[PDB]
């Protein structure tokens, strides 16, 4: 099938994964998951649940800043996330954060920015790379349209 | 603002899926520096700009992000998501190939709907907009 | 999806250009590893992503190809260069058939002998029988066992030696092993060789009970 | 470094478990995979495991019987085999591997262990003379054979060892000499097997 | 960034002040794709994304307001006015007709100073330049 | 957004340094409605901002300066100082002058680069390119 | 030279003083000196230094502002400065910031303005003196930083 009986159709695709170096890439897993990786050995997990893993409502920054003992990168990510719409654990280096949605619309909203619900929680962990993207190919649209 | 990062451009088997050697004229990669509701020349600046930035040396992409790409066309795209319209899910595009003479065309989005690309017929008027854009050129020298 | 190798064996001497080909049935784009194993040695990588070069690895080597055609080239084979080449695809995880690499020696003819059982072996009702075969190339050598007449026993073991350190050569053993029944109601034993540079093919018989 | 044992001698059927630990990196970032040749033959992938343990790969044939595992926090790599069959003697190799290009390779391997199944006890070589020296019925793979104690080293050719159908294994040695030497020395063969203490110098009668 | 929403527009009566249907060719409105000073195409684009958001469907006017219009445009018009030069509110526009033809042009703001307008003498020279680039345009084709 | 400030400009004695009198035509400012990665532009901006301010009156600066200038071009110029590219600080200008014609070229920046200015050869391609810019335009006309 | 034949390379310098009245201009004396100044009477001085003048934590930026005896201007850049990214004085009229080293960023807006072994940077208040030498005045500085 050539149009107008000089010009053809022709399609090409675009691998992202070439840019792991600069920009963060975002990937879903599933409906429930979500996955942005920083580099080739560092992520960030994003899961809708039904389950509690801190219980207490505290949430401290200042220390966790002050300690010096952390990433850069995936404390820039959760930043920027949770500015731009609250329990928090970073001792020994981790990074747990828990929203209790069942305030929560704008974090769904920005939740599918991002990803672009009866669900009680959404927790954002740390994790190693793993080859994760099954339903969607990673890219960085989602953090650079929520940077700005 | 607008964007100010600058650019024969052509893409390495690195870059592409199930290809090897896919590049343009000048005159097609000339209308990156003119047009604003353009994909194609967003990703290859993001392509450009991760190039020089390994060669040469995130915060980097934190205070550039804004020279390279133009923001209201994610946001645009973003609201043909909400409500119901084809949007660009960022990773494909078409183009037209002219095989006698070999020019071509600049690549645009393929849409994307109810989790699935549009069919050839679905926007095939656009296609010959494009082909028409082309003929007048091909007339124009 | 399934890999071919060719050649299974090729042979030159050190300077000559070698090519190796590692072809698939569909197409997985630009994913092949080239692997090079030593006797006794665990392998190590040569060629990566198809086309690209693994660090610590000498320039001599080179990837190409795309699609379903994939190709190994080696300019100026220096000796610490022979040893088993292998293609694997890189999604499925799966290794291809080996390519064996040899010097080069001009057409020398084997050395064909034969020898009946020993003593013991006949008190043990099962004698065997080996004809040996010193000093060949190349490789690629037939050995065949004549029962009385002709015939064929359909049960003989091969062994094969490695390129010698010094002239780089070959030794084939032939075992044929046979309880004393078939033994006793014979008469005429012998092993047939033929070879490359071999003109006719090469008889060496006995006659025993 | 990767380090790998559990290697040796099972018998058909049995349940067999291999180790491989790794110190020079980080463990816990690492895809690994086992690869498995046999004797004479290519290479042959076994299995292959992700960081966490979330993404198991399995030989296509190979599947069902094989269980691969991994300790992150003592740096170890674990694989278990059951209801083993006779060609399932080999050597094993683990591998680490490296996500780039978009692509699995593996830059780094172990230096492998050997697993042997097979249904015999420790037999004695048996010696022959051939006029040669054949070594016959000896289960334990190596063994050693020798002219005159290292004596005479020009034209001293071996062979590999084979399997026969009994299950035992079985070589021979030759040696090149002009016809004079015939007449001249009786000659000895010394072959050596340690799992039974046999020290067999055996003398070849010229005929 | 830059306006991204896209659009022969015709204007219903209810768009309109004591004035039937008006409405101009393709050739006039396809300046507003290229066009960074222009009240009319902002106008014309809320006026479109409205169309689709009642017949598709205030938040949403908070995170599309620039994918539609301009700010500094505004900002612009609020500075002549603290400055005293003539400015536009938003309300008034003037174009050209070829009556025995039919082609138009594309409309401008008509400007006010201190509650009023300007009398169609104070920019006597916008509507020549204005005729002279329709002329020059028709004669080229 | 965009700049929306609009402008034959004529540059005084007290502009430049060491230079009496040196100004354009209106063609070649023209331009400076349309392109948007100019320094000269924007400098010409700020001019005429400063001396339209100044005989009819710092928070006007601050609420007026993105009307005027585009923050990208300076996000850029920062960016390649910082990755080792030859940069423009705003200062010096060359453009190309037919002398029997008359007819002259839009200023461009005079690059920077180890606290020194270039060679005048270091960019023989972009005068190149300019002639022949120009000469294409004069003789398209 | 020509270029062609027919055309001729020339060249042109801006001068930017005559901005003073609208928009601030900054320029360089050296390394360890940076001079804005805001009409012609009246500007601020960053110090790059190894030496204390003030030797507390303290920052009463509200009173300063309540107590309304300042310079608009003057408050209206170190303010700019300040939320663009530290030790306060303004008691009397004057303008003294110390920074201790948030050294990152501090540094970044330095850098980014001007447009390392020192300990300290200082700002405070100047009268106009010809203190430009190595960079010429230009309000590029402050207009980046503004947006
Ligand atoms: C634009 O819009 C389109 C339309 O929605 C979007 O396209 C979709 O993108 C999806 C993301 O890639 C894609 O899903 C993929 O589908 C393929 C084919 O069905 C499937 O194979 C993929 O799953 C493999 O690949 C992902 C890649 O990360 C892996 O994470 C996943 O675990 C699977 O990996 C297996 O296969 C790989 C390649 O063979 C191996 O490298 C890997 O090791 C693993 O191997 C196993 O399988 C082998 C084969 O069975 C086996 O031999 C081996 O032993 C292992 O067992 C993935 O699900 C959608 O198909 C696609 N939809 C379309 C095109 O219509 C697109 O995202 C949008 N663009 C954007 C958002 O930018
Ligand atoms: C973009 O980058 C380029 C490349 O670096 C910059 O170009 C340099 O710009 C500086 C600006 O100062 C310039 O330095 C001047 O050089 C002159 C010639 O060498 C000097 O004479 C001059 O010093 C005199 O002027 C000062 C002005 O305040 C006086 O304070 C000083 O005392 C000096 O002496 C006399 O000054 C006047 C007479 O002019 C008199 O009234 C005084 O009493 C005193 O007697 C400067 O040091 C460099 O020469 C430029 N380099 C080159 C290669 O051209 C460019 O400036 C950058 N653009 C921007 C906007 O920053
Ligand atoms: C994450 O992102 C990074 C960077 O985007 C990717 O790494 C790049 O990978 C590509 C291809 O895989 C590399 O390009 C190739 O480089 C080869 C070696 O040159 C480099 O060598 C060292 C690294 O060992 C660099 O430091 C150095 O600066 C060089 O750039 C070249 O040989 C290749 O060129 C040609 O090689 C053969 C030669 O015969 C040709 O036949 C080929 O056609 C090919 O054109 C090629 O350019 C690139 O160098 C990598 N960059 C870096 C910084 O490492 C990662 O792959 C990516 N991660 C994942 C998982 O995808
Ligand atoms: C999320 O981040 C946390 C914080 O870094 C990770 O936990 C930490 O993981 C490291 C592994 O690199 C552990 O280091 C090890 O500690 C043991 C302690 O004896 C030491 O012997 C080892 O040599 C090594 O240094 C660290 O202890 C651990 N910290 C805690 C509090 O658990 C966590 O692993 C990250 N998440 C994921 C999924 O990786
Ligand atoms: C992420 O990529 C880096 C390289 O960009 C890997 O680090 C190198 O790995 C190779 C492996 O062959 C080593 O030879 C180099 O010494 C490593 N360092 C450098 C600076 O090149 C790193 O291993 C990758 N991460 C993971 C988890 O695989
Ligand atoms: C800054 O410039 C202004 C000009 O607007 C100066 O004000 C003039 O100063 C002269 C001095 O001889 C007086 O004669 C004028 O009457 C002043 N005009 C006014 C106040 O409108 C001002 O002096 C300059 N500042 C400094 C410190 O020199
Ligand atoms: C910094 O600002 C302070 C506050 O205005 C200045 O101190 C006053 O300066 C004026 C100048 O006319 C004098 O009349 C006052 O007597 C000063 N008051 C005090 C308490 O010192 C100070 O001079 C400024 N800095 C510089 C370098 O001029
Ligand atoms: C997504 O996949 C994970 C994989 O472990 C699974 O646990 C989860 O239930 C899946 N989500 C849904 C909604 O099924
Ligand atoms: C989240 O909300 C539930 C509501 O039942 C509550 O029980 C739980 O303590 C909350 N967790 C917090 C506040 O961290
Ligand atoms: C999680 O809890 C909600 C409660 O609103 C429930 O509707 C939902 O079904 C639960 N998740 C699953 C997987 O059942
Ligand atoms: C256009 O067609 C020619 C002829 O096959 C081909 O070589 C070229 O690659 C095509 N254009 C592009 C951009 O692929
Ligand atoms: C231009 O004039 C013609 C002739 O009366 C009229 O039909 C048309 O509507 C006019 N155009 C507009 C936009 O009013
Ligand atoms: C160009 O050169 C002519 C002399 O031929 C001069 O009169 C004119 O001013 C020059 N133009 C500029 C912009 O310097
Ligand atoms: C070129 O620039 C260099 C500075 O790198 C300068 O020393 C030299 O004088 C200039 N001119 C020539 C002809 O080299
Ligand atoms: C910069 O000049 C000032 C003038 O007083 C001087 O005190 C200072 O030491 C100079 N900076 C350096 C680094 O020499
Ligand atoms: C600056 O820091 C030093 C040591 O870190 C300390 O002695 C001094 O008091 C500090 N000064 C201020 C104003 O914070
Ligand atoms: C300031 O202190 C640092 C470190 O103590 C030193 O390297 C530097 O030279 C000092 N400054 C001056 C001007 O000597």
């Amino acid at each position: 099938s050539l149009y107008k009986g000089v010009y053809e159709l022709q399609t090409l695709e675009l691998n992202m994964e070439t840019l792991n170096m600069t920009m963060p890439l975002s990937c879903t897993k599933n409906n429930s998951h979500h996955y942005i990786m920083v580099g080739n050995e560092t992520g960030l997990e994003l899961t809708l649940t039904n389950t509690s893993i801190i219980n207490h409502k505290f949430c401290n920054l200042s220390d966790a800043h002050k300690k010096n003992l952390y990433d850069h990168a995936l404390m820039s990510i959760i930043s920027t996330f949770h500015l731009s719409i609250m329990s928090c654990d970073f001792n020994g280096g981790k990074i747990s954060v828990q929203y209790n949605l069942s305030v929560a619309n704008g974090v769904l909203q920005t939740f599918m920015r991002m990803a672009w619900t009866s669900y009680q929680y959404l927790i954002i962990q740390n994790t190693t790379w793993e080859d994760h993207c099954q339903f969607s190919r990673p890219s960085p649209i989602g953090y650079l349209g929520l940077l700005s | 603002g607008t964007f100010t990062w600058t650019l024969g451009y052509c893409l390495t088997r690195w870059m592409l899926i199930e290809a090897e050697l896919k590049c343009f004229g000048n005159t097609a990669v000339a209308k990156c520096n003119e047009k604003h509701d353009e994909e194609f020349c967003d990703m290859l600046r993001l392509f450009d700009f991760n190039k020089q930035a390994i060669q040469r040396l995130i915060q980097l992409i934190n205070k550039a992000v804004n020279a390279l790409i133009n923001d209201q066309l994610i946001m645009k795209n973003h609201l043909r998501d909400i409500m119901c319209i084809p949007y660009c899910n960022y990773s494909k595009y078409w183009y037209l190939n002219h095989t006698t003479t070999g020019r071509t065309s600049l690549p645009k989005c393929w849409l994307v709907s109810n989790g699935s690309y549009l069919n050839e017929t679905h926007f095939s008027d656009d296609i010959e907009q494009q082909a028409d854009n082309m003929i007048t050129e091909m007339l124009q020298k | 999806i399934q890999m071919t190798q060719s050649p299974s064996s090729l042979s030159a001497s050190v300077g000559d250009r070698v090519i190796i080909t590692c072809r698939a049935s569909q197409s997985i784009s630009s994913s092949l590893n080239w692997y090079q194993q030593k006797p006794g040695k665990a392998p190590k990588l040569l060629i990566y992503a198809a086309v690209n070069l693994e660090t610590g690895v000498p320039s001599r080597f080179s990837g190409s190809g795309f699609g379903t055609d994939f190709t190994l080239a080696i300019s100026n084979v220096q000796p610490e260069d022979f040893a088993t080449y292998y293609c694997q695809q890189s999604d499925t995880r799966t290794f291809g058939r080996g390519t064996k690499l040899d010097v080069k020696r001009t057409v020398a003819a084997p050395s064909v002998f034969i020898f009946p059982p020993s003593d013991e072996q006949l008190k043990s009702g099962t004698a065997s029988v080996v004809c040996l075969l010193n000093n060949f190339y190349p490789r690629e050598a037939k050995v065949q066992w004549k029962v009385d007449n002709a015939l064929q026993s359909g049960n003989s073991q091969e062994s094969v030696t490695e390129q010698d350190s010094k002239d780089s050569t070959y030794s084939l053993s032939s075992t044929l092993t046979l309880s004393k029944a078939d033994y006793e109601k014979h008469k005429v034993y012998a092993c047939e060789v033929t070879h490359q540079g071999l003109s006719s093919p090469v008889t060496k018989s006995f006659n025993r009970g | 470094q990767l380090q790998e044992s559990g290697g040796g001698l099972v018998k058909p059927g049995g349940s067999l478990r291999l180790s491989c630990t790794a110190s020079g990196f980080n463990f816990n970032k690492y895809n690994m995979n086992w690869v498995r040749q046999a004797p004479g033959k290519g290479l042959e992938w076994v299995s292959s495991i992700s960081a966490l343990s979330t993404y198991i790969y399995y030989a296509d044939s190979l599947k069902g019987r094989f269980t691969v595992s991994r300790d992150n926090a003592k740096n170890s790599l674990f694989l278990q085999m059951n209801s083993l069959r006779d060609d399932d003697t080999a050597v094993y190799y683990c591998a680490r591997e490296i996500r780039r290009a978009s692509t699995w390779s593996a830059d780094l391997w172990g230096r492998g262990t050997l697993v042997t199944v097979s249904s015999a006890s420790t037999k004695g070589p048996s010696v022959f003379p051939l006029a040669g020296c054949l070594v016959k019925d000896y289960f334990p793979e190596p063994v050693t054979v020798s002219w005159n104690s290292g004596a005479l080293t020009s034209g001293v050719h071996t062979f590999p060892a084979v399997l026969q159908s009994s299950g035992l294994y079985s070589l021979s040695s030759v040696v090149t000499v002009p016809s004079s030497s015939l007449g001249t020395q009786t000659y000895i063969c010394n072959v050596n097997h340690k799992p039974s203490n046999t020290k067999v110098d055996k003398r070849v009668e010229p005929k």
